[PDB]
């Protein structure tokens, strides 16, 4: 209900005023920042509904489109219409991410989505709904072979989210392939690859970053050189936009990541010249220190030199380059500091993850090498490093421990959460430094929520949905209680910071609740950290950068959901009780984790044995050794069956082997009364009233009927005299009345 | 200490007073008619019918030398800068030659812009500009609000200028940011001229400087 978005919003609203008037400017501020949530809610609904609707193929899509209308206590319905209340852009923005979220809802094992489909589902008029729709069915990877047909028919209208949706989705459902007749395409729509001279074409500088991103993309685990160079140079050189030469941090941050992607897991090397050339490249771009601003060398592209150095030593664990590329606290707080400060975060956390083996799970790595310092505790933007600081090592923290759940990182990130909450949003002392300093609160805010949501992902906790109901909910900010486009750019600041928070607490509400729960992430396969850290980009400071790749994390969901059925009935049996064995994400030797039937077992390569106890159905016990291990067990399906006991009168011929606990007798008793209250109606009563009960006293009785020949005798002396077996002293008995009784 | 050092860094209940700010934007009172200490330290070149061309070139190097009389490191030429649109007559360049003859002119669209890039984290305390009512009445800057920040990306609000008669340097040191420094940090600064006097089109610009603290043989 607190995440829906097709339909009208519950709002609460401050309004600590009693002229009409103001009440009223307030209850429409509070519509437009609930339109905002409305446009936003993208992120969560794909979380929400991953797999969930399966298609029929004959069957037509719908689109619900966006509501952003607001309902009040007071039932005074207010309706936001653009773009008098909003930003234009930003109506449509979250039409597209509804449409990517409608394009994911379809499963990846889904058949019969040809080229042909999505033009039968073309609404015949071009909006950002299809764009994103179309981005939603290529991610998945659908568009593995789109017909050239009808790509020209959609890349004719020079509209973006088309274009933006076409390009990513393709580039994503192939995947790595190489082909020719596609990133040709690409290579058009880029204009610095386009060859120099020609006259510019007008592209819109996001469908650039677009087409960049699906290249990198496209050209993954490729390590081709004659691309990446070239996308190196793209990241140092500068555009033309509108004929005039420009710098853009969001294409260069799309060219960092473009590098990166390519030449995944690369850097492992002990080729190697050219990498190394690359390499000391990069270093020299991050490192360089500049008096004078050189015009073609920015800081813009600090990001994209050190997010690309990320994915050069993924899970590498080289020390060296950690080392220069992690930032000391001690020694810069000396200094004055140079560069953008939101630098600091991006390259710690670069730092953090090339060892990927010492990703500290307690508060003394988080806390390393932190101290004031200072007579003035007050909020100063000299103590702005620390809080970047702390968000690049929480936020590879977080990704670190993806899934996995654990409680000592959950209490840490709830200590954190609790104490950073109250300063979040406070326009108090309105300061420049106070005012920057809390806005990267705000950014340390959405990442330690964000972070904490991914360690508990897909688990449905109760404190982390406290935490992200409230960030979602009240505005807070300037406005409530805790010259003309000059003010149009001063509430637009503002409402670009509602959206940034919202995005944040969005992804939280929707990781928490993965595919209804049955879904979680994958932190195994190399590309899948990638693909992780690369959804998790903190972006959202204005304008926002990137922001239609956060609808990627997609390639990192699998299930991993372990449900028991009968074999003889074929139905599902729930609520029996399994043990687990784990490593504890440590190199500690075991603990038993006690669990319900419909739970996330942990990552299958750290299960050593699985047993199934319970009363009734007898138990199953599988130990993983060495040879096979539980992923590839589990290959076939994440669903093993179990085998029904049997309440057999033969079984108890005359001695009750069972330890018949009046417990469970008294139970079974209960149970049984409970389906005849909602006799001998049963054919065990039957053989029990017909009294050949005792299978094996019968026979014999049938036998000894008439003689008693040498051979029979002997052999009835030895059944009587076996070393186990049941009613024995029964036995013994009829023998004695056939030898010596009456007759 | 842990959980000390985290309270400076985060105050929770220490800092947040009352919470009722007025939250409108303070407006600069740019006006020399009137005599005051506090538009004095704002206003260097004195309060005084329209002066002639070369009286206002005359005051134009007076107030250059007093303002570079004091112990003062000028950095104007250690920064990036990239204006809206040129005109093709003249860059930014006669606006930073510190000559009252020369000056830039920009033309395009009516909300003017003005960016200012740094290398390196400066920490700047006054801020001057030059203005002239009387020789440069058409194309005479009428509103202007200087904004900061760390990168084109986080840039933000500081202050409103308006301008009803200045013929003279302008100086303008922040206090509000910073009371303890005194003096204002940032790597991103950009000015806005949104309309112009009498209701103008385009706006020149005759002076521009930035303010930092810190017998031969031939």
């Amino acid at each position: 209900s607190l995440l829906a978005y097709y339909r009208p919003t519950k709002t609460q609203f401050f309004t600590t005023k009693t002229e009409y008037a103001q009440i009223l400017a307030q209850k429409k501020y509070f519509a437009k920042i609930m339109a905002l949530r409305t446009c936003t809610n993208g992120v969560g609904w794909g979380a929400v509904a991953y797999a969930t609707e399966k298609p029929i193929s004959t069957q037509k899509w719908v689109i619900q489109p966006l509501n952003l209308i607001s309902v009040f206590p007071d039932d005074t319905k207010i309706t936001v219409k653009a773009p008098e209340d909003i930003a234009h852009d930003i109506v449509e923005w979250g039409q597209f991410h509804a449409g990517v979220s409608s394009g994911l809802r379809i499963s990846k094992k889904a058949t019969g989505i040809t080229g042909s489909w999505i033009a039968f589902n073309k609404p015949k008029e071009l909006d950002a709904y299809h764009g994103g729709f179309l981005l939603g069915l290529g991610l998945n990877g659908h568009l593995k072979n789109l017909e050239e047909w009808h790509i020209y028919n959609y890349l004719s209208p020079r509209n973006t989210h088309i274009s933006i949706g076409l390009l990513l989705g393709m580039s994503s459902s192939m995947k790595g392939s190489m082909d020719s007749k596609l990133i040709k395409v690409i290579s058009v729509h880029l204009v610095a690859f386009l060859p120099s001279g020609s006259s510019d074409l007008n592209i819109d500088l996001k469908l650039q970053t677009a087409g960049i991103i699906g290249m990198g993309m496209l050209y993954l685990n490729s390590r081709h050189k004659r691309m990446s160079d070239s996308i190196f140079a793209q990241l140092v050189s500068l555009l033309n936009v509108n004929d005039e030469m420009v710098a853009d941090e969001e294409y260069r941050l799309a060219a960092g990541i473009s590098l990166g992607l390519i030449n995944l897991g690369a850097g492992q090397t002990k080729q190697n010249v050219m990498y190394e050339d690359l390499t000391t490249k990069l270093l020299e771009i991050v490192t360089s220190t500049y008096d004078v601003e050189n015009d073609w060398i920015p800081e813009n592209s600090q990001i994209g030199a050190v997010i690309a150095i990320m994915f050069l030593f993924l899970k590498s664990n080289n020390f060296g380059i950690s080392n220069m590329l992690k930032v000391d606290l001690k020694e810069i707080l000396k200094a004055n500091i140079n560069t953008r400060p939101e630098l600091l975060m991006y390259r710690e956390w670069a730092s953090n993850m090339i060892l990927w083996e010492f990703i500290g799970d307690d508060l003394s790595f988080i806390m390393k090498d932190v101290d004031i310092g200072v007579k003035f505790s007050e909020l100063n933007t000299d103590l702005l490093p620390i809080y970047y600081t702390m968000a690049g090592r929480i936020l590879a923290m977080g990704i670190r421990f993806a899934s996995t759940g654990n409680l000592k990182i959950r209490n840490i990130l709830l200590s954190l959460v609790d104490k950073f909450l109250p300063l979040y949003q406070y326009p108090g002392k309105q300061n420049l430094d106070f005012r920057l300093t809390i806005s990267v609160i705000n950014v340390l805010t959405n990442v330690i929520v964000v972070s904490l949501s991914m360690v508990m992902c897909a688990s449905g906790d109760l404190e982390v949905l406290r935490r992200v109901k409230y960030l979602h909910e009240v505005a807070s900010g300037p406005y409530s209680d805790l010259s003309d486009p000059t003010a149009y750019l001063e509430d637009k600041k503002d409402i670009d910071d509602h959206y940034g928070k919202f995005i944040s607490t969005n992804l939280a509400l929707g990781f928490l609740f993965l595919g209804s729960g049955q879904y979680a992430l994958n932190t195994s396969t190399l590309e899948s950290i990638a693909f992780l850290s690369m959804s998790v980009l903190p972006t959202y400071t204005t304008p926002h950068p990137l922001q239609e790749l956060k609808h990627f994390w997609s390639m990192a969901v699998e299930p991993r959901c372990l449900v028991i059925k009968d074999i003889s009935t074929g139905d599902a049996v729930n609520n029996v009780p399994i043990e687990l064995v784990v490593e504890e994400d440590v190199e500690k030797e075991e603990v038993i984790r006690e669990i319900s039937t419909p739970c996330l077992l942990p990552d299958f390569s750290k299960i050593k044995s699985i047993r199934v106890k319970m009363h009734g159905y007898f138990p199953l016990e599988v130990n993983f050794t060495k040879d096979y291990s539980a992923s590839d067990f589990f290959s076939g399906g994440t669903i093993i069956y179990i085998q029904r006991k049997s309440e057999s009168v033969f079984e108890n011929k005359a001695s009750f082997r069972n330890v018949e606990d009046i417990h469970v007798a008294l139970k079974r008793k209960a149970a049984e009364s409970k389906n005849y209250s909602r006799g001998n109606t049963t054919s065990s009563q039957l053989v029990e009233s017909l009294g050949i009960q005792d299978l094996t006293m019968v026979e014999l009785d049938t036998l000894l009927s008439a003689a008693l020949t040498d051979s029979e005798s002997y052999n009835l002396g030895l059944l009587c005299s076996d070393k186990n077996s049941g009613d024995i002293l029964d036995c013994q008995l009829e023998l004695w009345y056939k030898s010596f009784g009456p007759h | 200490g842990i959980n000390k050092v985290l309270d400076h860094l985060a105050p929770s209940e220490l800092i947040k007073p009352v919470k009722s700010c007025h939250n409108k934007p303070s407006v600069l009172v740019l006006d020399d008619r009137i005599v005051d200490a506090a538009t004095k330290d704002l206003y260097v070149n004195g309060f005084q019918q329209n002066p002639t061309p070369e009286n206002l070139q005359h005051m134009f190097h007076q107030g250059i030398e007093i303002l570079d009389s004091a112990r003062m490191i000028n950095v104007t030429h250690l920064a990036l800068w990239k204006p809206s649109s040129f005109k093709l007559g003249n860059p930014v360049d006669f606006a930073l030659d510190d000559n009252y003859d020369t000056f830039w002119q920009s033309d395009g669209g009516q909300p003017h812009q003005l960016d200012i890039m740094f290398s390196k984290r400066m920490d700047i305390c006054v801020m001057a500009i030059f203005f002239s009512m009387i020789a440069d009445e058409s194309y005479a800057p009428s509103l202007v609000k200087v904004y900061a920040g760390h990168s084109p990306s986080d840039a933000r609000f500081y202050k409103m200028l308006e301008v009803r008669n200045v013929n003279g340097w302008v100086a303008l040191r922040f206090l509000d940011n910073r009371e303890d420094d005194q003096l204002l940090k940032c790597q991103f600064i950009r000015l806005l001229f949104p309309v112009n006097h009498e209701n103008g089109k385009d706006t020149h610009l005759r002076g521009i400087r930035l303010y930092v603290p810190s017998a031969i043989l031939r």
